[PDB]
């Protein structure tokens, strides 16, 4: 951080991959920002719109919260004033809050209950309010869902950089540096233009 | 009126304002008196006024209602009230209607206050218009234009359909949607509980 | 069951409950059975458990109840529900009693939750008892008793003789004065809305 930098808007973020059957979802920020504003959760989002985006899925994004769009004073208004700001930047894509986690990665439930919402099809990318949620929530589906989960990577520096934890297993080691050459190659592609 | 009450109250206060006005008829028919009353409404207006600077006041408003109202084809503001069981709000609905004030829309069951209105034998208003918000016909048309405007405040579609069954929120949505004029409510709950529906 | 019911649905997660046990009862009777089934309620049970690790945890449960019941006289825990015309609660009730949970007792006007127990078909709670909040003859001891608790927070005589005209209100205030040993709502409320009264 202190020498590559971010570019402009830049926020430093932890992603991981939750892989299923047929889609995958994608969990953030899980190890870098404590309690993230409401600017900060917009921009972790529209950095993990771009990766998923790189490989050709349209992404749909939910800004966690305990509560199903009140609004309310705290972490449920950040949240939907996130979601608020990430649409003011990026209004092509589906992104709303604040919600609850079932009532995101579940279409069912969003058009039951909330069938205003602009999320449809179900959520594949989720931001968290804050560092607690995110870590337990990763490290819990790793442990009890069942479903496997690589990362955490890094995101939004100026070149291709990554942290490895200490517990990273050397299957961690190798998907980790594959990551690492890929934003490279986007970055050199970001460069020609 | 019967064989036990032949005789207004002595502390009657409209006994001034009915035989007083007639005293002065019957001294300017028979010709006796030297100075003509001739708006008869001004006379008891001032003889009401005679006791109470905020009924001056009140009388002076009341007047500038009836002066707008007939100058808008003589149509009164309707005017729900969510409390149509309310024992102080049917007694001043029964002062209020032989005023030519208003339209009254009461809210609860058609029954159960034409229960109370019979018990409190006030009469005066057997026939203003009663309704019970969940058989009202726009009802739905209700619930949904709640829910555009709580949907992301904390409401989902089951809550806007019991808050629409509220009559506090009833009446206020009425008076949003121009199915009613205006609306007046809070005579058995809070200040703020009552405020926060409006 | 009658002439359009006359053999379980196909779909019944009870047939196998109901056949399996009464198979394995018949082929031990006929001899034709090498290992002999003793406990027939256990092997129901593992029957339902069958699809369901939790199913099998709510059985745990049930007997956990069976047992300190059967220790305490067989007496059931009391239980009000205050959303009486709940659709979900009323269907619920229905399985709960057959397994001899607890004894239900609903708010809101008995008849009008009577004509939702005829109107779900569901005659399996015909007996259970109904009550409405301001009828109740304990109504008013209930009142006075939530005026002291709350006059210096912001009742005064009248709020809470109002508030307890809620079910819920009057649910809390049976289970606190031992006149139920417990309640549960919020199938129609918000958690919040329906946590405070408790």
């Amino acid at each position: 951080l202190q020498t590559i930098g971010v570019y402009k808007e830049g926020i430093p973020a932890g992603l991981n991959f939750v892989l299923l059957e047929d889609k995958f979802l994608v969990l953030a920020d899980t190890t870098v920002n404590l309690n993230p504003t409401a600017e900060q959760c917009a921009q972790i989002a529209l950095q993990a719109a771009k990766i998923v985006e790189y490989f050709g899925i349209e992404p749909r994004v939910a800004m966690l919260s305990y509560s199903n769009f009140s609004g309310a004073e705290g972490t449920p208004r950040k949240m939907k004033k996130a979601a608020e700001i990430a649409r003011s930047l990026r209004p092509d894509l589906m992104i709303e809050g604040d919600m609850q986690a079932d009532t995101a990665v579940n279409p069912e439930i969003m058009e039951r209950l909330f069938p205003f919402s602009g999320l449809k099809g179900g959520a594949n990318v989720l931001v968290f309010p804050n560092l607690e949620s995110s870590n337990i929530a990763y490290k819990l589906i790793q442990q009890i869902g069942k479903a496997e989960v690589i990362g955490p990577f890094l995101t939004g520096v100026r070149r291709s950089a990554n942290v490895l934890q200490r517990t990273t297993t050397v299957d961690g080691i190798v998907n980790s540096v594959v990551f690492t050459a890929l934003e490279a190659q986007y970055i050199k592609e970001v460069l020609k233009s | 009126f019967g064989r036990d009450y032949l005789i207004p109250k002595p502390f009657d206060t409209r006994v001034l304002l009915w035989v007083a006005p007639e005293v002065a008829k019957a001294a300017m028919k028979s010709g006796v008196a030297t100075r003509a009353i001739e708006d008869w409404d001004q006379y008891r207006e001032s003889l009401e006024a005679l006791q109470g600077p905020s009924k001056v006041f009140i009388r002076s408003a009341i007047n500038r209602v009836h002066q707008n109202s007939a100058a808008n084809g003589g149509e009164l503001p309707r005017i729900v009230f969510p409390e149509g069981t309310s024992t102080k709000v049917l007694k001043a609905l029964a002062t209020l209607v032989e005023e030519k004030i208003c339209q009254p829309i009461l809210l609860g069951y058609p029954e159960r206050v034409k229960e109370k209105i019979k018990a409190l034998d006030i009469p005066l208003l057997n026939d203003v218009s009663i309704v019970h918000p969940s058989s009202h016909p726009k009802y739905f048309s209700f619930v949904e234009k709640l829910y555009s405007l709580r949907q992301r405040k904390g409401i989902n579609l089951g809550e806007a359909e019991r808050l629409m069954a509220d009559p506090n929120y009833f009446a206020a949505m009425m008076v949003n949607q121009g199915e009613a004029d205006g609306m007046v409510s809070g005579s058995s709950i809070n200040y703020a509980d009552a405020v926060r529906p409006i």
